[PDB]
């Protein structure tokens, strides 16, 4: 039955900011689903699911390349032109919303996405030696970094290292290389 | 078997690659930049590891800038 | 069956008789054969004098080709028309072909064995022991008089060249709810037996 | 057939494997030893193997044809290296020969007709390096940067260090 | 002390392409040269010394693509035939050791795929019903992890192999495309 | 400790008492299990462990003279 | 025209535009808040004081919090700058007064700074990389009186255990010691004190 669709806005951005914390910000623990149904109690006895997978289809197509908003507005109306579309002005409600969660999407799809230890913070200290038990007198500086990596959803762990003038030279020449790859293959 | 050189750790080999991802199954035009590290370090008991990370271009930067202040300061004194 | 255009180029130049004859065609099939199946060959597969006539590179490229129509044989199972019809297609005699086809029937079944060698499994049990107890007290329980029963599985893991045992205890019902389900089984395999 | 004759085939050999009774395995023959164990099943692993090519350009032929470059089959120990790897070997070059010469349907043989070598596809590839490219050429000023803080580094150089400790020192402990 | 071969003029002309050819199949994948063929002419705790520093100048020289002179140049305090022996053979397989670099660069993440076997089977009947007759695939992946290698096992039916293949073709169609 | 990232410069004393540990064979499995340790003090922490091992070794020489 | 010293992170109009919003508001709000900003520092344990007393700025004078955050943000990064770098008070002061920023608010904000400035830096001292951390320590002094092997033996023993701050983690690292070690450990200790005030 035509119940939402046409006349209630609430529920349904309320379903599309849902759906948004479920499949992309990694938040199911307790989500709008089971408050909806029975707060709202226009449920369809019968089709009331299959609306729900061209919700996930239209949030699934946007997804893709994040043209400008442009371009979105022609395919918008195209997938929408049928019946049960979208509205021009819900329409324009929707594609500003995607500019409201852009950057979040797009840095929980690349965090949902990561394969290998990630760096989650550098801290360093640089020192200078004294002596030791036989030894009596040494002035040789050394620097000490600690990583902090760990792969998502699990916890991190911490490397520690040493270093001296030469190795502190060496690495650092190492990144400079790495620099200079990055910026050659421009053009 | 006792020197005050090697306390910790002491990394032996630093190797790298760049490259950019494509693809994924959630999205077909992932295509951000990224950079990666193998370090391989050896312990007191003269064993090597491999420990392997993934960085961002402004990580890397960042990375860079730290290890540059840290040269400086050692160097000063 | 499907084979590579350098397979195919290799056995195009193995009919040529300028290139070999019936000996030099019946070494290169033996030592092929030999590399794929002894576990301590050498170069000398390729060091006996009469092949010493013909560049090295065609004569190797062929011997990699034949083993490589060796083992997909083998891989697929094929038999005496599968191997002629495609000799055949191959430009070769009815000399080349025969000899070839009793080569392979020489020592097919080696050939079957290896390749049915590879792989992992399951742990394989092989026997189990038991032993029968009465049970009386515990320290917090002073007659129960109830008997119990121990076993002890002997299992080998293909993945650990040892021969762990697996222990568990198992009452009066349980024993014979497990014989039940064993029987089962047993029943079942008989019933596909007889279809 | 098939979907019987299988059937009548598996009965069969259920049939003879049962016929056989159980042995310890401390008085196994090989046979039994394969039918009632699995102890001599070994892994699947192929090893990196080099060729001999029919391409006489020159200096490479010299140690194709030189003792150094073993027989192919024969560059592994063990003969179950030898044929995972010559299995693996032909799959990618038939997996090679995929991607290249292949007579096949009505439209997929119809590139094959006038395809240049790797040089007709390379116009509608460089539009994707040149979208990886561009997406590299970004990020470098993009945010973050300018990272040009030239303060911090060399002055330290000119002060040095001022202060320095003494003699040695020491105390009663409390 | 000048470029890391100094270690081998020790060895004379004649017992060269041998080591070398040797530790180059050992590059790509397969066996070293043992101790006991060229004993008498150098000591373990060097040899080893001897074999990285050969093994590491190799990768470099084809890792970096010098010209021809760059690479002559370097080698001129050698030998007088080591020069060209060592030139010949990075001239024949600089293919074989730019493969084996490529695979090394797949290294770089937390694990990586060695090997692999499939075996098919069709399930007759279980202690549910005795009319099953399901065909499962069982797939044994050999995944190399830290410094160890980690067996697995998966077992899949039609639906979930389907599945599989599917998503493994939308993957190829960009991996076909990105060459 | 000269220099650190969230502060260009000071001069704080550190320590760094590294030791040597042997375990019984049985008790780590089949390996020899001999560890080695690191930890890094400062002037207080030591300041306790030196009086603590003090009073310690005056209450053995008490006793010892009693 | 060289280089600013106010800032070491470049600040663009972009970011500069807001370090005025903080004139509009009163002085009252102003100590309020700044008192509030050090205790926030002291009890980050419990946040739910931030949203509890801003509860009350939300309903009486509906201000859009991220304003208020905004201007927060901004204004911390000379102090938190003068921390990393530990600044002199003339130069905070010659800072401000060239800039100045509504001196009025500048000279109380620079004061109240510096005189809780020193804990603030103390604070960052255990911030810093310590390489595993000693926590706690324990130790048992005892005698022997037999064993499995020989009836009667005194052999004396000392027994520790290490609270040592295996990163986030923390482990505990038992040892033992006999006479002739535990006595070289202490001189050895001793030797290290004496080492360890040379230079201050």
């Amino acid at each position: 039955m035509a119940a939402g669709e046409l006349e209630g806005g609430k529920p349904l951005s309320g379903l599309l900011n849902a759906l948004a914390q479920d499949t992309f910000h990694g938040y199911p623990g307790i989500t709008e689903e089971l408050l909806r149904s029975q707060l709202y109690p226009e449920v369809p006895p019968e089709e009331f699911r299959p609306f729900l997978a061209k919700m996930r289809g239209i949030l699934k197509s946007i997804a893709s390349a994040d043209m400008d908003f442009n371009q979105l507005e022609a395919f918008l109306t195209a997938q929408t032109k049928k019946q049960g579309g979208i509205t021009s002005d819900q329409a324009a409600v929707i594609s500003k919303f995607w500019k409201s969660h852009k950057t979040k999407i797009r840095e929980s799809l690349m965090n949902q996405s990561r394969w290998n230890s990630g760096l989650r913070g550098l801290s360093w200290r640089v020192d200078g030696k004294s002596q030791s038990r036989h030894s009596a007198q040494i002035h040789t500086p050394v620097a000490i970094i600690e990583l902090e990596l760990g792969k998502y959803g699990q916890e991190s762990e911490f490397l520690c290292l040493e270093f001296d003038e030469v190795k502190v030279n060496q690495i650092l020449k190492t990144l400079s290389e790495v620099e200079e790859s990055i910026s050659t293959l421009i053009s | 078997l006792d020197a005050k050189s090697d306390v910790t750790n002491q990394l032996v080999d630093f190797q790298w690659k760049l490259g950019m991802a494509v693809s994924s199954d959630t999205c077909r035009s992932l295509k951000y930049p990224y950079v990666a590290v193998m370090l391989k370090v050896a312990d007191h008991s003269g064993q090597v590891k491999t420990k392997c990370f993934e960085m961002t271009i402004p990580q890397f930067q960042n990375f860079y800038r730290q290890f540059k202040e840290i040269a400086a300061v050692i160097e000063t004194v | 069956m499907e084979l590579s255009e350098s397979v195919q180029k290799g056995f195009q130049m193995l009919a040529d008789p300028r290139s070999f004859d019936s000996n030099a065609f019946t070494l290169l099939l033996r030592a092929a054969f030999q590399s794929l199946l002894d576990a301590q060959a050498d170069e000398a597969v390729l060091d006996h004098p009469d092949l010493k006539h013909i560049d090295p590179v065609v004569l190797k490229h062929c011997h990699a080709a034949a083993a490589t129509y060796i083992l997909e044989a083998g891989k697929h199972r094929a038999d005496k028309s599968t191997l002629s019809t495609y000799l055949e297609d191959c430009k070769f005699d009815r000399e080349r072909i025969e000899l070839f086809c009793t080569e392979y029937q020489n020592n097919k079944n080696s050939l079957e064995i290896l390749l049915g060698s590879i792989g992992r499994s399951l742990p394989h049990i092989t026997d189990v022991s038991w032993r029968l107890e009465y049970q009386i007290k515990t320290n917090q329980l002073h007659r129960m008089y109830r008997p119990a029963y121990l076993v002890t599985l002997s299992v080998q893991n293909t993945d650990s060249p040892s021969y762990p045992e697996i222990s568990f205890s198992c009452s009066m019902e349980q024993l014979q709810d497990l014989v039940g389900k064993l029987k089962d089984a047993s029943k079942s395999l008989e019933r596909a037996t007889q279809l | 057939g098939d979907s019987a004759i299988l059937l009548r085939a598996i009965g069969s050999q259920i049939r003879d494997q049962l016929a056989l009774p159980w042995v310890p395995p401390h008085l196994r023959t090989p046979k039994l030893q394969h039918l009632q164990g699995s102890a001599l099943q070994k892994p699947f692993h192929a090893s990196r193997l080099v060729v001999p090519e029919l391409s006489s350009r020159g200096e490479p032929r010299e140690f194709q044809a030189s003792p150094l470059l073993l027989p192919v089959p024969t560059q592994v120990p063990q003969p179950v290296g030898r044929v995972a790897s010559l299995l693996e070997h032909h799959a990618l070059q038939l997996c090679q020969q995929t991607g290249r010469d292949r007579p096949g349907d009505e439209d997929w043989v119809h590139r094959t007709s006038r395809l240049p070598p790797q040089e007709d596809t390379r116009a509608q590839r460089q539009r994707l390096q040149k979208q990886l490219t561009e997406h590299l050429r970004q990020s470098w000023g993009l945010l973050g940067a300018p990272i040009q803080a030239r303060d911090l580094g060399e002055l330290l150089q000119a002060w040095g260090a001022g202060a320095k400790t003494g003699a040695p020192k020491g105390s009663r402990f409390t | 002390e000048g470029t890391p071969l100094w270690r081998l003029q020790k060895l004379p002309a004649e017992l060269g392409p041998q080591l070398l050819h040797k530790i180059i199949d050992g590059i790509c994948g397969r066996a070293y040269p043992v101790y006991q063929d060229y004993h008498t002419v150098w000591e373990s705790e060097e040899w080893m010394h001897v074999l990285e520093d050969i093994a590491k100048f190799f990768k470099a020289i084809v890792g970096k693509n010098l010209p021809d002179e760059e690479i002559f140049q370097q080698l001129n305090q050698l030998n007088s035939l080591h020069q060209e022996t060592i030139m010949k053979c990075v001239k024949s397989r600089k293919d074989e050791i730019k493969q084996a670099l490529s695979r090394e660069i797949v290294a770089i993440s937390s694990a990586q795929l060695q090997d692999f076997d499939w075996q098919v089977k069709l399930a007759l009947s279980s202690d549910k019903i005795a009319a099953l007759r399901m065909p499962l695939l069982s797939l044994h992946l050999d995944v190399k992890e830290n410094g160890e290698v980690k067996p697995y096992s998966i077992e899949m039916s039609r639906e979930e192999l389907q599945n599989l293949i599917q998503s493994l073709e939308a993957a190829n169609k960009v991996v076909l495309q990105l060459k | 400790k000269t220099s650190s990232d969230s502060i260009s410069r000071m001069a704080v004393p550190t320590c760094l008492l590294q030791m040597k540990i042997q375990e019984d064979p049985s008790l780590c499995g089949d390996k020899p299990s001999i560890s080695a340790v690191t930890v890094e003090l400062s002037k207080e922490t030591l300041d306790t462990m030196l009086d603590g091992l003090g009073r310690i070794r005056d209450q053995l020489s008490a006793v010892a003279s009693k | 025209m060289g280089r600013l010293h106010c800032t070491e992170d470049p600040v663009p109009e972009a970011v500069g535009g807001d370090m005025q919003q903080l004139n509009q508001l009163g002085a009252q709000q102003f100590s309020a808040l700044t008192e509030v900003l050090f205790h926030f520092l002291t009890e980050p344990k419990e946040v739910e004081r931030f949203l509890a007393q801003l509860s009350e700025f939300a309903t009486t004078n509906q201000i859009s919090l991220g304003s208020l955050r905004s201007i927060v943000k901004s204004l911390l990064l000379v102090p938190n700058g003068a921390l990393k770098k530990s600044l002199t008070a003339k130069q905070v002061q010659a800072d401000f007064i060239t800039l100045g920023l509504s001196e009025e608010k500048a000279t109380y904000f620079s004061e109240k700074w510096k005189q809780n400035a020193p804990t603030l830096a103390r604070w960052a001292i255990g911030q810093t990389l310590m390489i595993n951390q000693l926590i706690d320590m324990e130790w048992k002094f005892g005698v022997t009186s037999g064993s499995s092997e020989l009836e009667k033996v005194g052999s004396i023993f000392l027994q520790l255990k290490l609270v040592v701050k295996k990163g986030n983690q923390t482990e505990n690292v038992y040892i033992e010691l006999t006479l002739p070690q535990f006595y070289s450990f202490l001189h050895e200790m001793e030797r290290v004190r004496t080492s360890m005030e040379c230079f201050c």
